[PDB]
């Protein structure tokens, strides 16, 4: 409850936008064809208006003295509100695609045929070799090492999300006393 | 490479309520393994995986389990339609191996046979081949030892046999040895027999027909 | 050659240590096993060198104000001059290994054994059916999900070792004028 | 499956400078091939892969390229080791299918083969058998006629013959005729006889000898 941050504010507001800009850029970089069946973050394309709305946070704290009205003193709260609203539901998605992963088939998620077509003969939630022998198979190590990748990028994304959701908690706490 | 066997089949069950087979292999199978139920006339249908989950869809009072080389499977509850043939396989190595089939019975008293004779007839024996058939009826269990012997005389190789299911009232079993012989074997022979024996007869009986 | 970010490079040294964070974090996360010749990155070393010298600059800019003397005044050279270096280093490194990765081997850098015994059996510089037909074959076209995500992970690499490189020179071209 | 066919060996080169050859497929091929050097007392080695790149580590002076189903490689130098085997392969579709191979020769002139005459002896007779040998030497090219007449009668499927390399200094060819005849047939036939034609020859020429 200890009000020490309202007077550094200017570099509170200006790491947003390039917060935004790295989760729009990991969005991007988590959207190479990998098979059928896409993770939750496709159907739903939260990164695009997540990063949108995360830069929009950032650059609407280009001028913190009084300039205008009615444009600059009132959209602080409406903006705040659905940052700390994008930010809940990154982790209601983060929470349940990271549960979903080390559990049995949950739900479909079909991919859009553009890259459908790119690769259409493999599947990326679950690869068994179908016999209990030639477990030393190269199929088995490369599912098990892209799979260990997609688990770090997801944790990756889960921690930087969390700490942007606190950094937004703690913004969204100071304008109020609740 | 991988052979599997399985306990004696035409085991008695008595309307209790223990029942227990077992399916063992020579090499160390893996921990997980397979039961599944057959029935004649249609498709069969699973009874339980893995020794340790029940089955989907179907409600199952069995009890299955074990691992090694021995294995133990229970069931307590008495329904009509459990009589049938057990399978068991395996899966630790290609090519897999089945097993061959134990099926339970329904524990019914012993019948006391009867036998019949038939000279061949005039039909039959213009066609080129002659046939002499002993009917066997009510009788309990399934084996029996039935032979034949022409003229004081023992002959084998040559008898085919088939037998017939049970039925849904007193499961009867029924036979009907029958062989077919040629005219030339049948014209310079005298005396044609045949013997049963079990054990509701306390002594052999053989029944002759005047050619 | 116009100064005008000496009044306002408050914001310029704050958002270093973060952005030395993502580095280390980055280099945490390509550490995951993969083939069985590691990349030039692996074997130098340098997130590790990056991640450091990013946040000592951050923890140097703690304090702009005149507190003490020999410390917080006399460094601000030696530091600058450090950070470019190392900033020079990596961007060489990393056209290095974009320039390396489309053409034939050059080098080896050889994993070390921790790793080794894990994955033994798939090579990550070519895979190649090594026959004619059989081109639509899974261990033929899938190879192409983990060839594009090294790309995209280098070329993010290189654009934000060049941001930093960036922002850098413009600091220290602010303290010495050329 | 692919059958590859080659242009015919024995191919007259004259001390000049073009040589060329090609290898056909019935099937349309890949763009990539490949061609090879084989020499006979040890290992082969590469000549060019692909149509496109030169040899690794080995000086190329040839010129191989082409598409589709013609492909043409042309020589211009002459060396005293190129004289040898060729080989065409393909790999299109497995499995892969290879050549059968030509040689190239020297452009000897024809030089007048002779003749020569051996009876039995008499202790080749007491093993069990009985050959006589033709000796043909000094003749070009490798190709000819040579065939035995008893008794001024054919005969045929009873003779095996193989052929000789060239030298280094002349590249003379030499051929010896030899049959194995047994001793019940030597003993009832009158007159042996070879006979050779040969472009040296205006008129064919036979030899005889008294038994
Ligand atoms: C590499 C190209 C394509 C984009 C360059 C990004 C800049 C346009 C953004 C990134 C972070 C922004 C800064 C974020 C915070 C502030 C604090 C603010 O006070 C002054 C503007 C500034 C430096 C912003 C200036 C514009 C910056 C450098
Ligand atoms: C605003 C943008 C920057 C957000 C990020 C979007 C990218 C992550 C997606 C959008 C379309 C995707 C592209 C869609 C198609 C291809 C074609 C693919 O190569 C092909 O398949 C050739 C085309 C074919 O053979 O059909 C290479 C990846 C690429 C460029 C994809 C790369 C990733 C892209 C650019
Ligand atoms: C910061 C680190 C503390 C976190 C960030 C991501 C985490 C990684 C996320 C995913 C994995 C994958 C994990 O490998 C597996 O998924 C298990 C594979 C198997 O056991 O077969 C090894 C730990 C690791 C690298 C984690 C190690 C700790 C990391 C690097
Ligand atoms: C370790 C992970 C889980 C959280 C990372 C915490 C940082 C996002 C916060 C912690 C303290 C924050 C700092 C608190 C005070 C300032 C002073 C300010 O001037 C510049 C930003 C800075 C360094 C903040 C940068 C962001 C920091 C390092
Ligand atoms: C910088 C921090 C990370 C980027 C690096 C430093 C050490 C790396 C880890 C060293 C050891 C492992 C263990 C490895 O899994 C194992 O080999 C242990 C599990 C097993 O073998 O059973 C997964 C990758 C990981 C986490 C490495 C990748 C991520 C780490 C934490
Ligand atoms: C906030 C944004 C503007 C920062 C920049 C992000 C993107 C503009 C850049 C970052 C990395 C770039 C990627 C780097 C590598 C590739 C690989 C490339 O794959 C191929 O074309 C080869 C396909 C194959 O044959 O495998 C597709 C484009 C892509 C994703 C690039 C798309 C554009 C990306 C995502």
């Amino acid at each position: 409850t200890q009000s020490f941050f309202m007077r550094e504010s200017k570099t509170l507001g200006a790491v947003q936008i390039m917060n935004g800009l790295f989760h729009i850029a990991l969005g991007g970089l988590l959207m190479i064809p990998a098979g059928i069946y896409a993770p939750i973050c496709v159907t739903v394309w939260y990164p695009l208006w997540g990063g949108i709305m995360y830069i929009i946070s950032g650059s609407l704290l280009a001028a913190t003295e009084k300039n205008s009205r009615k444009c600059l003193v009132k959209g602080k709260m409406i903006m705040n509100s659905l940052s700390l609203f994008a930010a809940i539901s990154g982790m209601i998605l983060s929470i349940m695609d990271i549960l979903n992963i080390k559990i049995s088939h949950f739900l479909k998620m079909e991919s859009l045929n553009f890259i459908r077509a790119h690769t259409p003969y493999i599947n990326i939630y679950n690869c068994e070799p179908a016999n209990p022998s030639e477990k030393n198979s190269p199929s088995t190590q490369y599912c098990y090492s892209i799979q260990s990748l997609f688990l770090g990028i997801l944790s990756v994304m889960l921690i930087f999300a969390f700490f942007q959701e606190l950094v937004i908690a703690g913004i969204v706490e100071n304008e109020w006393k609740r | 490479e991988i052979v599997l066997t399985q306990s004696p089949a035409t085991l008695s069950l008595s309307p209790g309520e223990r029942a227990t087979l077992s399916c063992r292999a020579s090499q160390s199978v893996s921990s997980y393994l397979a039961w599944y139920q057959q029935k004649p006339g249609q498709a069969p249908r699973l009874l339980i995986y893995d020794a340790s989950n029940r089955a989907t869809g179907i409600p199952a009072r069995f009890s299955g389990s074990g691992s090694g080389t021995d294995f133990t499977l229970t069931i307590s509850s008495l329904e009509p339609e459990d009589f049938a043939v057990y399978y068991c396989q395996q899966r630790s190595n290609w090519p897999i191996t089945f097993g061959q089939g134990t099926r339970l019975e329904i524990k019914r008293t012993v019948a006391a046979p009867s036998v019949f004779i038939f000279p061949p007839s005039d039909e039959q024996l213009k066609s080129g081949t002659a046939s002499v058939v002993c009917l066997l009826n009510n009788f309990y269990p399934r084996e029996a030892k039935v032979q034949w012997k022409v003229d004081n005389a023992l002959q084998s190789g040559n008898s085919q046999e088939s037998v017939t299911e049970q039925d849904s009232k007193d499961s009867t079993y029924s036979l009907s040895s029958t062989l077919t012989l040629s005219k030339a074997d049948y014209e310079k022979h005298k005396v044609y027999a045949c013997e049963v024996t079990h054990q509701g007869l306390s002594s052999p009986v053989t029944k002759s027909f005047n050619r």
